[PDB]
Order: C-alpha cells, then structure tokens, then sequence
C-alpha cells in the first residue's frame, strides 16, 4: 500500500517537473526572440553613430573653406 | 507544531495535485508574470527575512544559515540534504541566493495558476511568515 | 538572387511538392538523376556541379515519405531535408499543434536555419499544408509561427488546402481547419486558397479523362505553380516582382486571401482543332468554370488580380483584352480600385512532361486575384465547424491533447472576423 | 512500424487468432514455416519472422488444436499460455480466481513483447463475452494493460451472445459482466456475432457445408482488410487514430459494425462486372454486415471506409457523396460530412479490390438491450448465480453492470435523435 | 516486480528531466549576459543624439559662420 | 603465459575439474589423447600436452572414475595423490591427522608444477566445504601455499552446504571449518551451490534428465568463460589481478557470485534473436546466478563483466550504463562506477557470443549466516561432536570459525548500507 502510494506521489512529481520544464522552454523561445529585436535595434545605434561622424566631418570641412573667404 | 505544519502542508498539496490532475482529467514571460503577482506590503515578510534568516545583512544567503535555523526549530538538521533546499530554486547561479532571488522565488510560489514550482522551499518561509 | 522556400508539410503538401520537383526538373532540364545533361531560384551548388533542391517534405505520418525516398526521385533530395515521425496528429489540431510538434520544430527550424544559411537570397516561402489532416493543420500552423517569429519580413505564399465544400476525407475536418485559420491570418502573409471540386471538374470536363486522380491533380498545380515562377525563372519581355504581388494584390493586410485560375487547359484533341487566340484565351481566363477553387467570380468585387502571360505573348493583345473585359458588364471591379489589373509578360513557353494529359501550346496564362468572394468558403467551413461544435462531437479528441475548448470558439469567430472585413471593404461609398 | 500485439483469449479467439495469422503470412508471402517466398513481424536469427502472437486461455485442448493445424510454426514456444483448470463458463471462474493468479505471467509477456518493440501504437484482442474464460480473463487483461498502457488504443474484435440461441446456459450473465469492463478501457469493440457470420457465409456466396475453420478465414480477410492501409503505401493513409478520432464524437459511444468486401458467389463470379459503384452496393447494402443488427433500423453517428486497390479518389468523393445524397436520414445529420474516406494502394491476393467499412453508429444498443435484458430474466428470477457467488462475487456487481450497460444505450438512444 | 518497475522509471524520468532543466537555465543565463551587453550597446546608442548633436551644434556654429 | 595450477580437492572438486578439462580441451582443440587437432598446458615429447593438472583426496574410487571417463589421458600419473582411508565426512579426519601427513606430497608434486612455470600469476582450487576430505584438506592446502607464496592470489570454485538439505549431516560444522580457514588465504572464492546450479539447469533448458557430469560441464563452461579473456587476444584485455582490484575494495568482501551466459532453451533456441542486449537481460535477470542468493535481495559492492566475441565498444559501454541507469539502487551507490567490464575477442565453440559476470556483493552474507545457524543449533546442542573433538579439535576453534564468519557478516551487511 505505501508503496503504490509513493509511487503515484513520483508520478504526480514527474508531471510537475516536466510542465516546469516545457514552461522553462518557452520563456527560452521568448528570450531569443526579444534578443533578436534588441540586438537590431542596438545595430540602429552603430549605423546612427557612424553616419553622425561623416556628418559632423562635413559640417566643420564647410566651416573651414569659409574661414578664409570671409576674412 | 513545528513539524506537522511543514508535514501539513505537504499532505494537502498532495491532495491539491491529485485534484489539479482529476480538472484534466474529468473535461519576458518572467518578468510579465512577476510585476502582476502579489505586492502585499511585503516589509513584514523582508524585516523578517533578515531578522531571522540574513545574518550579515549583504544580499546573500548560505545553506549555513538555513540549517542552523532548522537545528534551532528543534527540526533533525540532515547533515547535507539542506543543500537540495538551498538549490531546487536557484535559477541564475548555482550557489547564489540573492534578496531578488527571495522576491522572485516568494512571489512566482505566492500568486501562479497551479503552483507545484518547488512547494518545499517557500514552505519555511510561509512558517516563518506564520510565526 | 532570388531564391524561394518550399516546405510541404502533411501528406497533401508533400505529394503536391513530390509532384512540383518532378516536373521542376523535367522544365528546367534537370533529370531525376540530380545530373543535368535559369534555375538559380530551385536549385543550389553541391560542389560537384550539380542541384539539390531548396525544399523540406514534412509528415507525420512517415508512408510517403519513405515512398519519396525509396522511389524514383530520390537522388534529388538532400538526405536532411526528409524527416519523419513514426505517429500521426489523429486529424485532430491538438496532436499536430500541441503534443507531436514539438519535438519536430526545432528540427524543421534547424534545416530551414541551414537551408537559409545555405542559400544568399531569400525571397519569400511557400507553405503547402492540406489542413484536414492533423499534420497538415497543426504542425504547418506552428512552423509557419516560427517562420514568422524568425524570419518576418520575407513574404509567405501558403497554398493551404480547405476542407472541402460538402466532400471530405475526414469527418473532424471543421475542427482542425478553423484552429489553423487563426495562424494563418498573421503568418502566411498572402494565401492563395485551394479546394477540390473545382479541379475535379476542370480535369473531367476539361482534359476529358474520366477519373482525375491525386497525381494527375499535383502534377497540374505544379504546372500552374511553374507558370508562377517562370517569371523569376526565365527571363521575359517585362518581368514582375514577387514583393510587387504583396504590394499590389494586398489593398489592405486584412484582404490577402487569394484565388487563382489557369489557361489553357485542353487536351491535344481539342489542341489540334482549336485556334486558342491570345484574346481568346483572356476569356476562358475569366471563365466562371475554369476557376480553380470554390470562388465565384460575380461573387466577389474584383479588388487586384495580376495576371501572368508566358509564351510567345505580345503585349497590345494583352492591353485589349484588358478593355475588352474592363468593357463588359460580366465583370466588376471594386470602385475604391479604379485600376486593380497588373499583367506581366514572360517569352518562356510552358515546358510539357511525358506522361501528362496536358498539351502543349503557344501562349499561356495564370490569374490570381485578392476578391471578396473567399468569405463564403469561409462561411461554409464555418457551418461545419459550427454543426459540429453545437454538439461536443470530438471535443474529447482535442483537450486530451494539451488544448483547451475556448480555441475552437475564438478561431470561428477569427475567421468570422476574415468574413466581416471582406465584405465591408468591397462596398460603395 | 506502428505495432500490434496480438493477445487471444478463449477458444473463440485462439481458432480466430490462428486464421487471422494465416491469412496474413499467405499475404505478406510468410510460410507456415516462418520466411519470406516487421508492423507483425519479428526478427530471429536463421532469417525467420515470428508473429508476437500471445495465445492466453484456461484450457490447453484449444491450444493443442491451434497448435496442431497449419501455420501452427509461426507462434514461438513461451506464448503459450497455459490453463489447466478451465473456467467452465464461468465468468467468477475465469475472472477472480484464476485471473488474479494469471495476470501476471501474462504481465511478463506482454512486457516482453511491448519492449520488443519501438513504438507499440495499439494493441490486439480477440476473446468471447460468454465463456467464462474467454469474457473474464480477457476483460482483465484489457483492464491490466490499460491500467499501466494509459496512451495506446484499445481494440477488441468481440463476439457477442447469439440472438436465437445462447451458446452457453450463462451468456447473458457473462456477456453484461464483459462490457461493463469493457466500455471505460476498451476503445474499440468491433462487434461480431456467430449468427450474423453464419448469414453472410450463407446467403449470397453458396456455401452449403460451413466450418469454424471458414468463418475464421471470413472474419481474419475482414480484420485484416481493417488495418491493411497502415503496413502499405497508399495516396490517402491512416491509422488507429485518425479512424478513432473520426469515428468516436464521444468516448462512450465507440462500439463499431465492421465489414469487408467483396464477397459474391463463385459459380456467378463470372457473370458480374466488378466495380467501385458495386463495392458500395455490396456493403451499403444492409444484409452485408457481421452483426445481428440491421444498421438502417437506428442511425448512423459516423462511418469510416478503407479502399485497397489503385483507382482514383474522384470515386471515393463521389462515393460518400452519394451515398450520403440518398440514405442521409440512415445517418445523423447533426454530424456534417460524417463519412471518413481512405486509401490503401494494393489489391487483395488475386483479386482487384477490397473495402472496409467501420461504423460507429447506434444500432448495437438493441444488441446490448437483448443481452440486459436475458441478463435481468436470469437475474431477478435467480437462474444459474451460485457459480457466480460461490466464488467471491456479490450480485452488487451484476446490478452495477446491468444499470451500466442500459446507461450506456440510453446514451446510444438519445445520440441517435440529437439535433440542432 | 511492480514497486521495481515503478522506482526504475521514476530515477531514469528524474534524472534525464533535470539534466534538460539545467540546459535551459543555462540558457537563461545566456539572457543574463547579453541583457547586460546589449543594455552596454544602448549606453552606445545613447552616444547618439549626444554625438550627433556635437555635430548639430558644431553645424549651427559653423554654418553660421559661414553665413 | 601467465599461468594456472588446477589442484584438485573431493570427489567434487575431482569431477568439475576433469570436466574443466575436458572443455578446455574441446575448446582448445585437444582430444582425450593430447594432441593439437601452454597457459594451461605443458610441452612434453613426443607432440604432447600434459594439463598440470593435481588431483588430491583421501578416496582413491574417485580417483579411479575420473581416470576412466573419458578425457583421462590428459592428467599425468604422478599428479594423482593418493589417500587410502578417506575422512569419512570429518574435518578433523580430512585436516588433522590425514592433513599433517599428506600436505608434502602435494608441497613437492606443487612446487614441481610451479618451478614447471616461469611466472605463476594464479592458482586454483575446486573443492567442498562439507565432505571432510574436500573441506579440511583444500583449506588446509589453501594455506600451505598462501604460507609459502604470499605474491600469488588465491582463488576456490567452492561449493557450500544446500538450502533445502544438507548433503551431509555435519555439513554446517564442515563449512563454517572451511570459511573460517577460508576468510585470510583464499582471495577469490566463486561461491557456487549445487542447488542453484540444479535451478539454472532446469528452468531455462528443458533438461528432465539431469546429471551430476552436466552441472560439471555447466560449471566449467562457466570457469571457462571467467578466464578465456587472458590466453586470447582482446581489445581491452585484463587478468586476476585487475579483476581482483576492480572487484574487491577491501580484502574481506571478497567472496564473488558468478554467472555465464548464453543459456536458452533448444526447442526455442531459433525462435530468439541472439544479441547483446539479450546478454545483459539474461543474465542481469535474477533466476541466472549459480548461487542460492538472488542478489537483488542485497547491494552490488561492484561487478565485473568479461566478453566473448567480437562486437563494439559501444555495446559494453551503453551496456553497463544502462543496467546502473535502472537498478542502480540493487548496486551500491557510495562507489563510482562500480561496473568494470573487459573483452575477449573469441567466440565460444559453434556460437557467437559468451559473457561472465562475476560479482562482489552482499547477498552471500546470508548464506553464510544460514551456515552459521545450522552451525550453531548442532552445536550448542552438542550433535555430531566426538567426530571432531576424538580427533585432536575442540570447540574452541568452533567457537571461534562461528564468531568469525559472524563478523565477516557484520561487515558484509554494513557495507551494503554505508553511504556518505
Ligand atoms: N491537392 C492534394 N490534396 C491532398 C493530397 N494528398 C492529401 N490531400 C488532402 O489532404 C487532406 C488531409 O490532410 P493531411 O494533413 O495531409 O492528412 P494527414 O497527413 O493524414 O494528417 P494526420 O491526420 O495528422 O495524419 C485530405 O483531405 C486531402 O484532401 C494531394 O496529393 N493533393
Ligand atoms: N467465431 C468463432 N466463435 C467461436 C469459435 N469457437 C467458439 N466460439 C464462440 O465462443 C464462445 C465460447 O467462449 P470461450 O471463452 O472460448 O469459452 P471458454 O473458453 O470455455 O470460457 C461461444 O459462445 C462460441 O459461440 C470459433 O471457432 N469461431
Ligand atoms: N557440483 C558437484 N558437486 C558434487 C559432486 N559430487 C559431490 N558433490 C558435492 O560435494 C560434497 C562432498 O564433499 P567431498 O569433499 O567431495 O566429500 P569427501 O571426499 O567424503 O570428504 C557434497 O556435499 C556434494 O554435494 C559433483 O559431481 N558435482
Ligand atoms: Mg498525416
């Protein structure tokens, strides 16, 4: 008797176990996917910072031809 | 009744499993879960927390701690099963339990749909929460 | 450069893709050998000179499968591309979707990963679920999740097959269909529909053989599949782009449900005798028994339809018959779309395979059209789904599967919702 | 793959277990000696294929005929069963006293044939509700391996007691005690009936001199045209679940009429034609069932159909197509499209095509009220129970089945006439 | 024979379920590193408009002084 | 090379040996007559063999009826030591009086044998523990040699007193005399009883017709089996040695359970398949063990296994973890690892595979606690004493042979429980 008792008691740990586990699987999907997004998303800062150097190259390389000019 | 709770608790969760199971059988997910569960005014359960489990007071928590707690319950503090008490909910490093770690662990055990998470490590803190 | 992905999940997607590669390679010269004696889109490098197709056959149940590779085309296929399972999904959505998928998604992902790895440019997918049997419904509603959840921004062309109108081959069909319907809303971001009446009828009275059979049926779906990729295939007079389909045929990403149609369809008896002009054709073309699924057509307001010329088709024959059914009355377009006619002209003639009913001539031409008309086999999957539903029959079938009951109810009115926007964007003003 | 196991009980079903192993060797080209000139099969080294075959019973003269006929090779030597006592019709007998020291050497043996395998979709019992061993034991054991195999699908080609006669004084006693084990743990009863048998030997196919040996035969071509479509290839495949899931609406009502086609005369055999149009008269045609119940007299919750041959699937759609057309109100109609279609893609030894139909319909519920009802005669009146209560049962038991079993047919009844 | 069975399944289940649970909290871990990393490429991306506006500043200075 | 001297020891011990013989024979292609048609044997002119082969005991009948079966060419004419008046089923007869003057016989024809070899690495003893020749005289030879070769290792293919009867009425005195000589000087006893081996004879293989030459034959298969990994190549060879350490972690428990394998049925000898993991099911079963103590009553302190046959790596690899993987807890948990396993890469004569599981673990300690119980009830009670104590014994060294293998016992049974 204790032992069909303990036994039906590993059966319900077992199913416990694996609905942790399916669950443990699925915030691991939702882990990559907000991965993927927010590593794009940081790519979008390298390219802005890049493009704002070339930017900020062109607007003092303007600035210096018209140094001389207006002096 | 020290240790008939723990055993109380433990029997009706058993019984609570068996009718999880007839409801079947008759008919940053993390996060999102964790900021909706239950934010009671937690200060009793975290003044008490520290004042009868955080000795030193820095983020951490040993199994040193939680056996000398039991062998002052009057409980038989098994030599090294506490460790499986320590472990069975640390999720990020094994061997690290923060206050976080409490908050997550107390919380996603206090407010869920089914529970049956660890159901034997957040029982302490329900008898320390209960005296 | 363009290059596109063919899963054929089930046992209908996986004989009508059995059918697509065998007569892919016969068009493209390709023998069954992997040995040819352009087709950048299909077939890739193995580093010996020689083609492996860009395709995946997914099924549960493993009969054709080991049918496939155990035939006659098996020195196509990548032995990576053909994994089986040894159960089936019961006909049943939660067996597919729930119990038996997942251990066959991450494997599907894997290849498709590689797969796409493999080739550089991906231009859209194909997803060929029959969606009465469970894997079909199931399994191809949850790849196409993950297609979407992964990939996103490429298009998805699902050539998802109904439940039929008043035949089946299997009774728990409502259940399992509308439940697919619901991913097959966000993730098959265009879907172009397929029943079977309609190509029973066109190939009894149209080839006059008088038992169209499951083969025969592949084989001219993939006929009508290599008119829609000669374009990117072959070079033409003035070619379409696969992305201007999606920017042209979805008015709004609410109406992407998509019918389509074929012509010539004649034996070589009538061939012979038959003068099959290019005005000619663009007649049958919109013929009301030539349609190919359970659409019609005065049913629907036209709201796009793209047409696909290929052969030797000169392009002011096309700009007549345009006015010419623009003219009468038989046809309508929607008034919000004063224009919905895009046409694209390709010199390449259908190939022919030995062994086909089908016969070869000049000039052919494929229709696809977003209407508003699909909304009835819409409402004709619900009644079933609704007969079946008012009375608990098989509902013990889905939630012992890990599904809960409220699915059933949320996927008819899902695709109640499809029935409702496409009849409140085709109105007047 | 996709295996069996084929467990008997009864002499009933050994003689119908060691027909249905010969029909299928002389299909797959199995000799009686065991080659080829594994979805049954088993491999043994000497290149010999062995059938898992487990023939249980409470007397060895039945397993010392079985034995003794052809194909008798093919059952390996532990298989065997063996009672020496006999239940001598008695379901106490071969339920309590026996089966509980039984159970588990049978335990033994289908553990061992179950590991021998991969992937067991289903199971197989063939077994009596009348003889004391055949219903008893044989319920057990359906109770047994569903108690611990709670994920395969049961299945029981089951013979029931016969209309004009009962073949044994108890029938109806045993027969209540059989299926009210029998619904909640048995997932397909296909129900057969000696009488019936002997009607569809008779009339249309002019045999005069009959034997168990050909109603065997009959009834082992039937089972294994059932499951024919899972070992071949085919356009349109099935299995155990897509047929239980398209024939069962409800998991009470899942007891199935089976029949299989074709069978006419022989001396006529030349005269007919032979084709899909007449396969559907031949079985939709009423009198070509294995059941004493004329399944137009109640109504039809479903109905699945199993070709085997190659010709086209416009006739299948047109098959259940008209078929539903003119008998629809034979059908239910609360149901859409309630007729399943498949394809097995090879012919029958020698002949051109066969078809299965399976039914799940509400005509067996008068067959379960005839037997509650001889049941209830016997029972308030006291007839034959001290061979029942002797032997630790109470007639609590025999009340609980008798209520269960018309519970199950007003069930039955009422699914007949539900519309909406 | 019964309990034996029982007690072998329920070790082999116990064992083969807890090795897969300490993958996907590896796996978590993994969310655990690149949280932080990408939240370091956001500190990064927060050198925009900072640096872009060193250059819209330095515009404003230097087309000014250009017109 | 790495020899083996077989001394001999009662009309048991005579008889396994001359059927070990005769298998070591048949399986290295020696007839009766001793040619080829030296791990084992010796070179002599002439093309001949000669097994150093020493057979000792105090009857010379039996002496007689190994030389007459067949086979008996083999042993020389010196090698049989002969004893005139037999002990009479007395350890005192059997150790002391006949003992004390037969030992230097069998010291110069063992140091003959042994200067016949270059390294001797082991030795090996078959006797009893109840006939008063066998048990007295083998221990008392056991510690002849461990006295003068302490570097060897020792090892009895013993027999003990029967469960259900003894064989002899002064069986328990015997026996507790032999273990208690046994404990120290003998490194590795195979226990073995003839009641276990009747069992593995009878369940599996039909025979009805047993004899005492069959167990013999069994059980030199078996001792075959233990040993055929040294004279042959091997992938991953062993010996005594790193058996002796894989087996015992301390020098007590080191008392070992064998079985041999394969050992099917004939009639059913085709119907089987024939692999590896039927190896491991048939021997890790409980039923195939050759003693009196099913092991699965008690804990595996550890457990070698030595294949016969050339097949993967895999095999033995998936093979040990799969059987730690379910009974684990059968084994004992406190060591790592605790199943050793080797190859031998030569088939057995006409079959395909051979495996030996030799294991040290705590079952035998009941055996030996029965032994002591019988032991002791004749004992107090004082019956069958004047045997022993008329011939220069007394009691205190029974006392002391009981309380010996009673903490032998007590040892045995907290190692099968200590864990940390
Ligand atoms: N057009 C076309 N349709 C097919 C073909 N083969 C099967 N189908 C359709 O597929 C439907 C069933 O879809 P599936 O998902 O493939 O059925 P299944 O593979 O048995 O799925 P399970 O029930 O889970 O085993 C049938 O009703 C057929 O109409 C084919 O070769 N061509
Ligand atoms: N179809 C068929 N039925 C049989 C055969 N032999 C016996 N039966 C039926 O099986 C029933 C006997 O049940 P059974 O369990 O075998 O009797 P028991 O072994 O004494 O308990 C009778 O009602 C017979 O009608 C046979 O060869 N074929
Ligand atoms: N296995 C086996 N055991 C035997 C055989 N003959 C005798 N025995 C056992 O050996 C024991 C007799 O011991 P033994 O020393 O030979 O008797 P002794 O010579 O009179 O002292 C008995 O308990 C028998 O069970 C045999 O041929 N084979
Ligand atoms: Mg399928």
């Amino acid at each position: 008797d204790k032992v069909m008792i303990k036994f039906n008691e590993a059966q319900s740990i077992r199913k416990t176990y694996e609905q942790i586990v399916k669950r443990l699987k699925e915030e691991r999907v939702g882990y990559d996917n907000q991965l993927a997004a927010i590593e794009r998303s940081l790519k979008g800062k390298e390219h802005d910072f890049e493009e704002l150097l070339l930017l900020a190259h062109d607007a003092t390389h303007a600035k210096e031809l018209a140094a001389a000019e207006l002096k | 009744k020290p240790s008939v709770m723990g055993q109380t608790a433990n029997a009706s969760k058993n019984l609570k499993k068996t009718e999880k199971s007839s409801e079947e059988e008759i008919m940053n997910n993390n996060i999102s879960s964790a900021q909706i569960k239950d934010n009671n005014q937690s200060t009793t359960k975290d003044n008490n927390a520290n004042k009868k489990e955080g000795s030193e007071g820095k983020d951490y928590f040993t199994a040193k701690d939680v056996a000398i707690i039991l062998h002052d319950l009057g409980y038989v503090a098994t030599k090294a099963e506490i460790e499986q008490m320590i472990w069975e909910v640390d999720e990020n490093l094994d061997n690290k339990v923060n206050s976080y770690e409490f908050n997550l662990m107390y919380r996603r055990c206090r407010y869920d749909k089914t529970g049956l998470e660890p159901r034997n490590l957040y029982n302490l803190v329900q008898f320390l929460m209960y005296l | 450069m363009r290059e596109v992905i063919s899963i054929h999940v089930g046992q209908g997607g996986i004989q009508v893709g059995n059918a697509c590669w065998e007569l892919f390679c016969l068009e493209h010269g390709i023998q069954p050998d992997g040995q040819m004696p352009a087709f950048n889109t299909f077939f890739s490098e193995t580093g010996a000179g020689k083609h492996v197709p860009r395709a995946v056959f997914l099924d549960l149940e493993p009969t054709v499968i080991d049918e496939v590779r155990t035939g006659t085309y098996r020195q196509l296929f990548h032995p990576e591309q053909l994994i089986s399972g040894k159960e089936d999904a019961a006909n049943n959505f939660a067996r597919g979707h729930y119990t038996i998928g997942k251990e066959i998604v991450d494997l599907c992902l894997d290849r498709i990963r590689k797969l796409a790895d493999n080739c550089t440019g991906l231009q859209g997918f194909l997803v060929f679920n029959s969606v009465g049997g469970g894997t079909g419904s199931g399994l191809g509603s949850l790849l196409l999740e993950r297609l979407s959840v992964d990939y996103g921004k490429k298009s998805k062309l699902g050539f998802t097959i109904y439940p039929s109108p008043q035949v089946s081959t299997a009774v728990v069909e409502p259940y399992n269909s509308i439940l697919s319907t619901h991913s097959l809303l966000e993730h098959t971001d265009v879907a172009v529909m397929l029943d079977n009446e309609a190509i029973y009828d066109i190939c009894r009275r149209n080839l006059d053989i008088e038992r169209p059979t499951y083969t025969n049926l592949n084989r001219l779906i993939a006929q009508v599949i290599s008119s829609l990729t000669a374009s990117l295939r072959f070079d033409g007079a003035l070619n379409v782009d696969i992305t201007e389909f999606q920017t042209n045929l979805v008015p709004y990403p609410r109406i992407h449900f998509m019918l389509s149609s074929y012509a010539p369809i004649i034996s070589a008896e009538k061939a012979y005798h038959e003068q099959l002009s290019v005005a000619e054709i663009t007649n049958s073309a919109f013929e009301p028994a030539n349609m190919m699924a359970k659409c019609d057509p005065r049913h629907g307001k036209y709201m796009a339809c793209s047409m696909m010329y290929r052969g030797d088709v000169v392009p002011k024959d096309v700009n007549a018959s345009i006015a010419t059914i623009k003219t009468k009355r038989t046809i309508q377009f929607v008034d919000w779309c004063p224009t919905g006619f895009k046409v694209g002209i390709n010199y390449q003639p259908p190939t022919v395979v030995p062994g086909g009913d089908l016969a070869k001539v000049m000039r052919a031409v494929c229709m696809i059209s977003n209407s508003t008309a699909i909304a009835e086999v819409f409402s004709r999957l619900d009644h079933k789904f609704d007969l079946m539903y008012a009375k608990r029959a098989f509902v013990h079938w889905y939630v012992g599967e890990g599904m809960e009951e409220g699915e059933f109810s949320e996927a008819r009115e899902d695709l109640a919702a499809l029935e409702k926007d496409y009849e409140e964007v085709g109105i007047e003003t | 793959m996709r295996e069996i196991v084929h467990i008997q009980g009864g002499q009933c079903g050994n003689q119908i277990g060691a027909k249905f192993w010969e029909v299928i060797s002389d299909e797959h080209g199995i000799d009686p000696t065991g080659t080829y000139h594994n979805v049954y099969y088993n491999e043994a080294t000497g290149g010999r294929y062995v059938p898992r075959a487990i023939l249980m019973d409470l007397e060895p003269g039945t397993m010392d005929s079985v034995r003794a006929g052809p194909f008798g090779q093919l059952f390996r030597p532990d298989n065997f069963v063996f009672g020496q006592t006999g239940a001598g019709n008695n379901w106490a007998k071969g339920h309590y006293t026996e089966g509980a020291e039984l159970i588990d050497s049978v335990l033994d043996v289908v553990r061992k044939e179950a590991e021998g395998c991969d992937c067991l979709q289903g199971f197989q019992i063939t077994h009596s509700l009348g003889g004391g061993t055949g219903s008893g034991m044989g319920t057990l054991l359906i109770s047994k391996v569903r108690e611990e195999y709670p994920d395969r699908i049961m299945e029981t080609f089951s013979v029931v007691p016969s209309p004009k006669v009962s073949d044994t004084v108890v029938e109806p006693y045993n027969a209540t005690l059989s299926v009210h084990q029998l619904v909640e743990n048995a997932d397909e009863c296909m129900v057969i009936d000696n009488e019936a048998l002997y009607d569809i030997c008779f009339r249309t196919l002019k045999l005069t001199t009959p034997t168990y040996g050909d109603l065997n035969h009959l009834v082992s071509a039937a089972m294994s045209g059932v499951t024919c479509c899972l070992r071949f290839p085919g356009q349109l495949n099935s299995d155990l679940r897509k047929l239980a899931v398209n024939l069962i609406p409800f998991p009470r009502l899942h007891f199935f009429m089976i029949g299989f086609a074709p069978l006419t005369s022989r001396g006529s055999q030349q005269y007919r034609a032979l084709t899909v149009p007449e396969l559907t008269q031949q079985m939709f045609d009423a009198k070509n069932m294995m059941c004493a119940a004329d399944p137009r007299h109640g109504r039809y919750l479903t109905a699945s159909a199993l070709f085997r041959g190659r010709m086209s699937t416009k006739e299948v759609d047109e098959q259940m197509l008209n078929v539903q057309n003119k008998n629809s109100s034979y059908f239910v109609e609360w149901i859409p499209n309630n007729i399943k279609s498949s394809i097995c893609d090879i012919p029958p030894k020698g002949l051109k095509m066969a078809v299965t139909f399976v039914g799940n319909s509400t005509a067996i519920q008068e067959m379960f009220k005839r037997v509650a009802e001889q049941f209830t005669a016997m029972f308030r009146r006291k007839a034959f129970l001290h061979w029942y209560t002797g032997e630790g049962m109470d007639e609590m038991e025999f009340t609980e089945a008798e209520s269960n079993m018309n519970d199950l047919v007003s069930e039955y009844q009422q699914y007949q006439d539900a519309t909406a | 024979q019964k309990f034996n069975e029982a007690i072998a399944v329920n070790k082999q289940l116990r064992q083969q379920i807890d090795s897969l649970r300490r993958e996907r909290v590896i796996f978590d871990n993994l969310y655990k590193k690149l949280e932080k990393e990408l939240h370091e490429k956001r500190k990064q991306m927060a050198n925009i408009i900072e640096t872009a506006n060193t250059a819209y500043e330095e515009r404003d200075r230097a087309n000014d002084q250009i017109q």
